[PDB]
């Protein structure tokens, strides 16, 4: 139904998802492959 | 005779022909189905 | 001769600055 | 310094030929009426 | 305009400005020659490039 | 002397791998891009005020009250080149962007040099990728490193007496 | 008034003065050709086609005259090193004279067409307006182009009525002008097959005659005439420039990679012949064959032609020059005098060592010597304190086979090192560095210079094509857009089809 | 002969002269070192 | 406007998220598995951490022939 | 290869669920155009 | 009149969210594949067999170090088609051979052509002059000279830029060490066009924003503009006076100003392209002969020009063995040029 | 009222679909150890 889930919630959740995934990528810089260790 | 690279050439030639053929077929089809509306 | 040439071109550029600023085509308001 | 002997004439003409061309065009613009 | 002996002889060759064949005319035949020309250029490129290698065609100074 | 400064800077700080210099490049490459963009779009939409034989620049008169190009037409073009909401229709917003993009980028460039001044250097991924046994698997970062080493060992060839170049 | 960058636009509506300007341009170009040839003849030294050929002397037009059969001078020499030959009128000088006379006649014709610009021929018989029927003009010109192209191939290149063209062996040792039969099989499309060149001109010529006839007789489709604006001479400018940049890119490529039409005796070797050690391989093949047949090492190397050794030298690689390193290759390394012979390096244990050659990328290169298995055996150290491989430590010697130094062995470490430094360039030569006050710094050949100018011009002509294409298709808005242009045409949601008013919603 | 009607006056204003001279002089200041080499 | 439904309307609608609470995670998990199963290595020919070198080899398996390049890589991969 | 099926298994189950949730509105769109 | 061509033309030119046009038939597949190829390569594809490098996220590289690397030097200038005589239809081997490089370069090239055709097509339909297409000739001159002409003059594609952040950085440093590219006057004009362009962007934007007429009550001034307004939103007369008094000269003509904004960075990029065409043939501005003659004879003569050559010499010797692995360079420690201590 | 499948829909998905797939792939890579 076109308008039920408020756009500000979608933006906040989408944004948080981006931070989590990019955060995971940064964590990976320090562990496993590409970590220098 | 037909060297392996001449065969490769024909294959690349047919693949491009198929890519272009299908593309224009699909676009011609969609253009005929969804016509623009003009005043008489 | 090279030093003379380089200094000459530079001097000509500085002279050009002077004329471009003080002897410009004056901006005139019209429509 | 052992520079190329044609460097002087090349530089001089490079400056003079187009500079002169512009001066010719400018002056004959100014002398037109209006 | 000035007429000359040569101008009069050549007159017919410069008299059809703007003359066209109707509609699409020979465009379809033009397209086919263009298509064949494209394939031709592709062939000579790929030979020079050693992407298309043919018997008896040694792309080198040694042939 | 400018190029000398740049090469030695790269050797000692790996400036290319520093995000502030990368932002700087984005600022100047983008500033040039947007300059050409704005120039082309305004020029593309100049209103016809001149004949074929005269320069279109005589179509604008210094201090005229009317705008000299059609922004709606410029927007109609650029919005179709990409998509509608990617193009500006507000001139003030457009010009703010033109100011802000290169300025902010060059601020970061300035800050790159000003912070590498205190030896907080570009990213160092030298020997970052290692195989199962522990063999170093080189990346383009390590090839950058080889170039940097060449600059380092050669620069100021008579100036260094001790093994580390600490300033 | 007209801005400076538009002054020549006064010719757009003036066919007669356009022909005059074209005539003047043609006169300038032919005059340049004549001048250039005369300048080259005033400077060229014909005494040594082996070690001082045209391409070592900064000759640019000379190879183009030689390519098509002009090889001799009225003074008696020929580029192949012959004496007492009679070239007839069509010597280098005769070719230069013809271009100068042509230049003059074209200049006079330009003057006539400038003054008598108002010819009835240039006006449309129905409107009295200046008009050129470009579609038919194209057919006429294409037909003539076809005729000339066919005749060039069928008569000149074949030698049927003409001299033929420059051909040579795979190593550029025995080049000469020869009649060439057309190659009609698939090898005609091999860029190194000269028969392909002959076949091209015959076949493309015929196709040009046919298509020319077509274009004279059959009018353009209304739809193509309108789309390509065939009533506007600037459309022809746009498409011609396009064809020209295509052609410019092609001649740059074939000059750089080499082909039957860019022979190494005329333009110099290619960089790729150095990249693949093309001449070194052939030299080695010949030496091995001589040894297998029972010759001594001295006899084996002495049987290597001077000219072949000279190709195996980096100073003749066109990828070793500089943009502002001006003039002949002779101005850099010198006028080559003689091959010093083949340098063979040995350590104290008597094992043969090979100097690592300089790749084209490198303005400078270290001296490193390896055995036949590529293991480092000697070098010239930078830092000395931890040197292990110095010529002094390893007792490196150098012996020469063939050339000036045949039979000699050098043991003095600075002398041996001096020869090793030369060996990074390949085969070692003696040069006259005094005659031209040579500076010791590598310059490119006419192959390099030709390729540079043409790749640059080609790229710039792409902009020209784009510019004049834009001018042709957007002529109606050249002075600006419609002052009454409706917002509906440029806003969204009014027309179903962009810029078509009949499709309004 | 009758005049050629295609003839047109030509112009270069003062600003263009200044811009042109600047281009030329600056190009000369740049390329001159390479000419002297 | 050009006719298509506004993005804001779409991404705030229940039917969008009914569909995409499934399609989005599925694609993410598919990508994950492309790597976790090791299929990514074999599709593209990318060495695993244990397949860059043979145990005693310290020479890079560089391609040196144009037309026998494919066979060279095959030969290199046999030597693992 | 078995991993090809394991990797594309979530994808095909997602495409099917999307079709089931749009088929009444997809048939409606196609019939309107035809 | 209203045949299949005209019907197809109607559909291609529909006013939709993403305009298609005839140019879209070329643009969209080539652009999509170029971008897709890059993302694919940098995520999954190695450079082990062509360069001896890891180059993908899969191998452990990050955003800055991933690349789609050029093919091995032994590939020459092979088009390296999937069905060509090198890969022979094998997708895996094709990736291992650097087939994605020519894939991206070539689709990228036809993509840029499609984009510039798109610029022409849209301009014609909307009825504006095609200056945007014309300005885009500069990005085309750059892509073509650098990614195609440069490697074509060299031994192989190997020496073209690799499609990656750090790989491009490597390309810059290679050009410094081998070509002394900073000394090249065509590169210098490029720098002037880019930095001059960025200057013009900043100064024009700032000038407009600081000579605005008050056309609203808001302290945030953006809402006080209407696209359809006839009036200029800022004062050219005030802008002109400010600059005339600050800098000595100022624009007075708005059409000249905006054309000059096209001209500067467009011309600069064109000049840099010409320089790279020269470098394709090693036709460098590497040296000043007068400087070298003096320095060789006079061991006390030193300039910043001679200092920079020493750096180049270091770059070449230190980077070459790993950067050019097909050469099999072994430079024993003792031959490496080094100053004192370092 | 509004169409569901459009040119815009295709363009969006040609980018969106591989992007999410790729992100899952790169997410998984962060747990790989030598
Ligand atoms: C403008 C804007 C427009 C928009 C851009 C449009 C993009 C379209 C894409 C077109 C791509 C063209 C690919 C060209 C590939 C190529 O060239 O590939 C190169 C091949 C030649 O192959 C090379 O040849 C070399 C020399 O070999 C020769 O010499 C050797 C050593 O002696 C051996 O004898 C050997 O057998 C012999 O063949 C080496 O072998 C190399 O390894 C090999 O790659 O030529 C060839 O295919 C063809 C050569 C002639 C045609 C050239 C036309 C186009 C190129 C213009 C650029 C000029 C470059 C000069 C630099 C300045
Ligand atoms: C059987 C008869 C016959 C034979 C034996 C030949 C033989 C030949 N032809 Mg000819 N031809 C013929 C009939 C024949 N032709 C006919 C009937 C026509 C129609 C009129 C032509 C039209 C024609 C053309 C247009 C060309 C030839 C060329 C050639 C040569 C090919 C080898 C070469 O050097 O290519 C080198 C050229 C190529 C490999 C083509 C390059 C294609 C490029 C890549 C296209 C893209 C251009 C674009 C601007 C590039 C920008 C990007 C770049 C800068 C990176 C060879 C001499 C070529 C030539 O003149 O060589 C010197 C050539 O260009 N022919
Ligand atoms: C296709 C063009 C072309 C080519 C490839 C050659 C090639 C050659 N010539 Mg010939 N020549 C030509 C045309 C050409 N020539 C013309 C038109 C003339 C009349 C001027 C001559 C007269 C001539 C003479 C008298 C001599 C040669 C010589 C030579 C050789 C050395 C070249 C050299 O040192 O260049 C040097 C090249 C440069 C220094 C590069 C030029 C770069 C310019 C200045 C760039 C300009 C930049 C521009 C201003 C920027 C604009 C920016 C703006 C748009 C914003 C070489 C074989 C020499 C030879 O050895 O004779 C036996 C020799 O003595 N040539
Ligand atoms: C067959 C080739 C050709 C021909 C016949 C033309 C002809 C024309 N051009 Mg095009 N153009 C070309 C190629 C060509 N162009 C190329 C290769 C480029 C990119 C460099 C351009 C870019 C271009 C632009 C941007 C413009 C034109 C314009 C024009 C028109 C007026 C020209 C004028 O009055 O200049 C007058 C020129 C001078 C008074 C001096 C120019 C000095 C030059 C820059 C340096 C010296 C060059 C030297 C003498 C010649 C070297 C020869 C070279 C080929 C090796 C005219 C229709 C103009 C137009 O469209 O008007 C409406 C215009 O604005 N052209
Ligand atoms: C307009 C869009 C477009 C364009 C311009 C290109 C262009 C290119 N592609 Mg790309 N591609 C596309 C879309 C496109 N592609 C799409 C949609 C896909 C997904 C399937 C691909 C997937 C793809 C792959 C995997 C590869 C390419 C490759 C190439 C290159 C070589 C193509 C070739 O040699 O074909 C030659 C064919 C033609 C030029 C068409 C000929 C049509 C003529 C006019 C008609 C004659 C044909 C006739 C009917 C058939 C009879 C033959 C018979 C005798 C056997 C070139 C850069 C290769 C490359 O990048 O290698 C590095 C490569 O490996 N493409
Ligand atoms: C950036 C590139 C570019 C752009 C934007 C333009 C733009 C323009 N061109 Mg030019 N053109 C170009 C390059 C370009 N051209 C090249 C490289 C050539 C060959 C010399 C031409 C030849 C040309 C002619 C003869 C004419 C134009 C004209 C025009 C105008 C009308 C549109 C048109 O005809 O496009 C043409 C379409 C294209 C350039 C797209 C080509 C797509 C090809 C067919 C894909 C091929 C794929 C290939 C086979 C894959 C294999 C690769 C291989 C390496 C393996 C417009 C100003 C016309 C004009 O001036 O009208 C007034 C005109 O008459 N063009
Ligand atoms: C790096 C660039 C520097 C910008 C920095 C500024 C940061 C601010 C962010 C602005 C970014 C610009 C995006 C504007 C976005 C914006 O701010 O406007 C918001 C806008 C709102 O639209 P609506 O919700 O009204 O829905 C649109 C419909 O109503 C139209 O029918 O949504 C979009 O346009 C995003 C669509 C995503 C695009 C998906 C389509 C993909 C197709 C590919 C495009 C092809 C291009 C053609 C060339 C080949
Ligand atoms: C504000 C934080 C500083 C960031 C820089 C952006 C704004 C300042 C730079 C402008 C210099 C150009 C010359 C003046 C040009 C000029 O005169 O500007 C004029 C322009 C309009 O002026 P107004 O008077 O309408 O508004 C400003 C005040 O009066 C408040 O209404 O000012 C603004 O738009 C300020 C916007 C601030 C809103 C926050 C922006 C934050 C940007 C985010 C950056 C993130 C970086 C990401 C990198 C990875
Ligand atoms: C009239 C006459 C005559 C005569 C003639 C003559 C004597 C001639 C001539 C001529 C000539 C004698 C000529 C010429 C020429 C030349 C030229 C035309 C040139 C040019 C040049 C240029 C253009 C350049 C450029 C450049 C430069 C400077 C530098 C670098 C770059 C370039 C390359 C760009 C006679 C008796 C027969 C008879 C009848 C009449
Ligand atoms: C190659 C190839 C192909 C194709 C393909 C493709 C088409 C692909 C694709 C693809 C794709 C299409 C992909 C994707 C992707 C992606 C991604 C991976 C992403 C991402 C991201 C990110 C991570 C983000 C981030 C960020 C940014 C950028 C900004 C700011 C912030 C942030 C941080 C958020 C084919 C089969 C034909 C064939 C052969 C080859
Ligand atoms: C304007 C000067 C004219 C001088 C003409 C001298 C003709 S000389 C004549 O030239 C022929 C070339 O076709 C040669 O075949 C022939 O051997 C030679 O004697
Ligand atoms: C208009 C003045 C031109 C006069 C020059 C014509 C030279 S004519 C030329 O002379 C050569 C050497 O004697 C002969 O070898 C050759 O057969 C002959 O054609
Ligand atoms: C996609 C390639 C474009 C080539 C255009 C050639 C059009 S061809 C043209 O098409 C008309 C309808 O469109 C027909 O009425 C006519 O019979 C046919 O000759
Ligand atoms: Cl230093
Ligand atoms: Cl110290
Ligand atoms: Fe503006
Ligand atoms: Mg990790």
């Amino acid at each position: 139904e076109g308008g039920r889930i408020p756009l500000w919630i979608v933006a906040t959740v989408a944004g948080m998802g981006v931070i989590v995934i990019v955060g995971l990528f940064f964590y990976g810089a320090y562990a496993g492959l590409g970590s220098s260790l | 005779t037909i060297t392996p690279s001449l065969k490769g050439f024909f294959i690349g030639l047919l693949s491009g022909a198929v890519v272009l053929g299908l593309t224009f077929a699909v676009l011609i089809a969609i253009s005929q189905i969804d016509k623009v509306q003009r005043s008489l | 001769m090279e030093t003379i040439t380089y200094v000459f071109i530079f001097a000509c550029i500085i002279a050009l600055f002077f004329f471009a600023i003080f002897f410009r085509e004056p901006p005139r308001i019209t429509k | 310094m052992e520079v190329n002997q044609l460097g002087l004439i090349a530089t001089a003409l490079f400056v003079l030929v187009p500079s002169v061309f512009l001066i010719i065009l400018y002056v004959q613009t100014e002398s037109q009426q209006k | 305009a000035r007429r000359t002996w040569l101008g009069d002889i050549l007159r017919p060759l410069n008299s059809e400005y703007g003359k066209v064949a109707p509609g699409w005319g020979t465009t379809p035949l033009m397209a086919v020659f263009m298509g064949l020309f494209l394939v031709f250029l592709l062939i000579i490129l790929e030979i020079y490039n050693s992407t298309l290698i043919l018997d008896g065609v040694n792309v080198s100074w040694k042939a | 002397g400018t190029f000398n400064f740049m090469i030695v800077f790269q050797a000692e700080h790996n400036i290319l791998m520093h995000p502030f210099h990368q932002l700087g490049v984005a600022g100047v490459f983008g500033g040039a891009l947007f300059c050409a963009m704005h120039g082309s779009l305004v020029t593309s939409s100049l209103i016809r005020e001149t004949t074929e034989t005269e320069s279109a620049n005589y179509g604008y008169k210094f201090g005229q009250e009317e705008e000299t190009y059609n922004i709606v037409a410029a927007h109609g073009y650029f919005g179709r080149l990409i998509f509608q909401y990617a193009s500006f229709n507000n001139s003030r917003s457009l010009h703010f962007f033109l100011a802000a993009w290169p300025v902010v980028g060059v601020w970061f460039a300035a800050l790159g040099i000003s912070t590498m001044a205190f030896n907080l250097n570009g990213f160092n991924f030298n020997h970052s990728v290692i195989d199962a046994k522990g063999n170093v698997i080189n990346t383009w970062a390590d090839i950058i490193n080889r170039a940097n080493l060449g600059m380092e060992v050669m620069h100021e060839r008579n100036a260094h007496n001790f093994p580390l170049d600490l300033a | 008034g007209l801005p400076w960058y538009r002054v020549h636009t006064v010719l757009i509506n003036d066919p007669g003065r356009l022909i005059a300007a074209h005539l003047m341009h043609t006169a300038l170009v032919a005059g340049w050709a004549g001048s250039m040839a005369l300048y080259e003849l005033a400077t060229f030294d014909p005494s040594d086609p082996v070690l001082n050929p045209m391409w070592r002397q900064g000759m640019f037009v000379l190879p183009f005259m030689a390519r098509l059969g002009v090889t001799g001078s009225w003074s008696g020499w020929s580029i192949t090193g012959e004496t007492g030959i009679d070239p007839g009128f069509w010597s280098f000088e005769g070719v230069a004279l013809a271009h100068i006379v042509l230049s003059g006649l074209l200049f006079l014709a330009a003057c006539w067409h400038w003054v008598y610009w108002d010819l009835e021929l240039f006006r449309d018989p129905r409107t009295g307006e200046p008009a050129l029927d470009l579609p038919k003009m194209f057919g006429i010109h294409l037909f003539l182009a076809g005729l000339l192209c066919f005749g060039f191939g069928a008569f000149h290149l074949t030698g049927l009525f003409g001299p033929g063209m420059w051909v040579s062996d795979p190593y550029g040792l025995t080049g000469s002008v020869q009649p060439v039969a057309p190659e009609w099989g698939p090898d005609g499309f091999n860029p190194y097959n000269p028969g392909g060149v002959v076949a091209h001109h015959i076949a493309a010529g015929i196709v040009g005659i046919i298509a020319g006839l077509f274009h004279i007789l059959v009018r353009p489709p209304q739809r193509l005439y309108k789309a390509l604006r065939m009533g506007n001479i600037e459309t022809v400018l746009s498409s011609s420039i396009a064809a020209v940049f295509f052609a410019a890119f092609v001649v740059a490529g074939t000059m750089w990679y080499g082909s039957a039409t860019t022979p190494i005796e005329l333009f110099g070797p290619t960089r790729y012949q150095w990249d693949s050690s093309y001449f070194q391989q052939e030299i080695n093949r010949r030496v091995q064959a001589s040894l297998a047949s029972g010759a001594t090492l001295e006899e084996a190397w002495s049987a290597i032609p001077e000219k072949l050794a000279f190709y195996d030298y980096i100073g003749n690689n066109p990828a070793k020059g500089g943009l502002f390193r001006t003039g002949p290759m002779n101005k850099g390394d010198g006028i080559a005098q003689a091959w010093k012979g083949h340098a063979v390096f040995r350590n104290k244990e008597g094992e043969e060592l090979f100097v690592r050659r300089m790749p084209a990328f490198f303005e400078s290169f270290p001296v490193i010597l390896t055995d036949k298995n590529g293991v480092v055996k000697a070098d010239i150290p930078f830092r000395r304190a931890e040197s292990k491989y110095s010529f002094e430590q390893q007792g490196v010697t150098v012996s020469f086979y063939g050339g000036e130094l045949n039979g000699q062995t050098f043991t003095d470490p600075p002398t041996v090192k001096s020869y090793a430094r030369k060996a990074i360039f390949g085969e070692i030569f003696e040069f006259d560095t005094e005659t031209l006050n040579s500076d010791g710094i590598f310059r490119t050949s006419p192959r390099g210079w030709f390729t540079f100018a043409h790749a640059v011009f080609a790229l710039l002509f792409f902009f020209g094509h784009i510019w004049h294409g834009a001018r042709t298709l957007f002529r109606d808005v050249f002075s600006g857009i419609d002052p009454e242009l409706s917002p509906e045409q440029v806003e969204w949601g009014f027309y179903q089809k962009v810029g078509d008013v009949t499709t309004r919603k | 002969m009758e005049p050629n009607p295609n003839r047109q006056p030509v112009e270069l204003n003062r600003t263009s002269l200044y811009l042109g001279l600047l281009l030329i002089l600056v190009l000369a200041l740049l390329f001159s070192s390479y000419f002297f080499n | 406007t050009t006719g298509e439904r506004p993005f804001s309307d779409i991404i705030t609608s229940v039917r969008y998220w009914v569909i995409h609470s499934i399609t989005i995670p599925a694609l993410f998990i598919a990508g994950w598995l492309f790597v976790s199963t090791g299929l990514a290595y074999d599709v593209f020919g990318t060495p695993r951490p244990d397949s860059y070198y043979a145990q005693e080899q310290r020479s890079i398996p560089l391609v040196t022939d144009r037309f026998e390049a494919k066979q060279q890589v095959e030969t290199f991969l046999e030597q693992l | 290869d078995w991993r090809v099926l394991v990797v594309l298994l979530p994808v095909l189950l997602a495409a099917g669920w999307a079709v089931r949730n749009i088929l009444p509105y997809a048939v409606k769109q196609v019939q309107k155009l035809l | 009149e209203r045949g299949w061509f005209d019907i197809l033309d109607d559909w291609l030119k529909r006013d939709r969210f993403v305009f298609v046009g005839w140019s879209g038939i070329l643009l969209f597949p080539c652009a999509y594949l170029a971008l897709g190829g890059w993302l694919t390569g940098t995520t999954f594809v190695t450079s082990w067999y062509t360069h001896g490098l890891a180059s993908s996220y899969l191998e452990g590289c990050n955003f800055l170090t991933v690349a789609v690397s050029t093919p091995a030097n032994s590939m020459g200038h092979s088009l390296l088609l999937l069905w060509g005589p090198e890969a022979q239809g094998d997708f895996t081997r094709w990736c291992q051979l650097g087939g994605l490089w020519t894939f991206i370069a070539l689709h990228g090239a036809f993509g840029l052509i499609g984009f510039m055709l798109r610029q022409f097509e849209i301009a014609r339909l909307v009825g504006v002059r095609p200056y945007n297409a014309i300005a885009f000739s500069a990005p085309i001159a750059v892509f073509v000279s650098v990614f195609l002409i440069y490697p074509l003059g060299q031994s192989s594609w190997f020496f073209a830029p690799s499609f990656g952040v750090a790989a491009i950085f490597r390309f810059l440093l290679f050009f410094q060490g081998f070509h002394n590219w900073t000394l090249n006057p065509f590169h210098m004009m490029g720098v002037a066009g880019v930095l001059g362009g960025a200057l013009l962007c900043a100064i024009h934007g700032a000038t407009v924003e600081n000579t605005l007429f008050q056309d609203g009550e808001g302290a945030s001034t953006f809402r006080a503009f209407n696209p359809t307004q006839a009036e200029e939103t800022y004062s050219m007369v005030t802008a002109n006076r400010f600059w005339s008094q600050i800098f000595g000269i100022a624009f007075s003509n708005k059409r000249w100003l905006h054309f000059f904004m096209l001209f500067v960075p467009v011309t600069g990029l064109w000049m840099s392209a010409i320089g790279v065409v020269g470098l394709a043939l090693n036709l460098r501005s590497y040296d000043f002969i007068s400087q070298e003659i003096r320095a060789a004879e006079d061991p006390e003569f030193e300039t910043f020009y001679t200092k920079n050559l020493l750096l180049n010499e270091g770059i070449r010797a230190w980077m070459a063995p790993q950067d050019q692995p097909h050469e099999n360079f072994v430079f024993p420690e003792e031959v490496l040029p080094r100053g004192n201590a370092l | 009222s509004y169409p569901i499948f459009t040119v815009r829909w295709v363009a969006v998905h040609t980018l969106a679909v591989p992007t999410i797939f790729f992100l899952g792939a790169i997410a998984a890579m962060q747990f790989i150890q030598r």
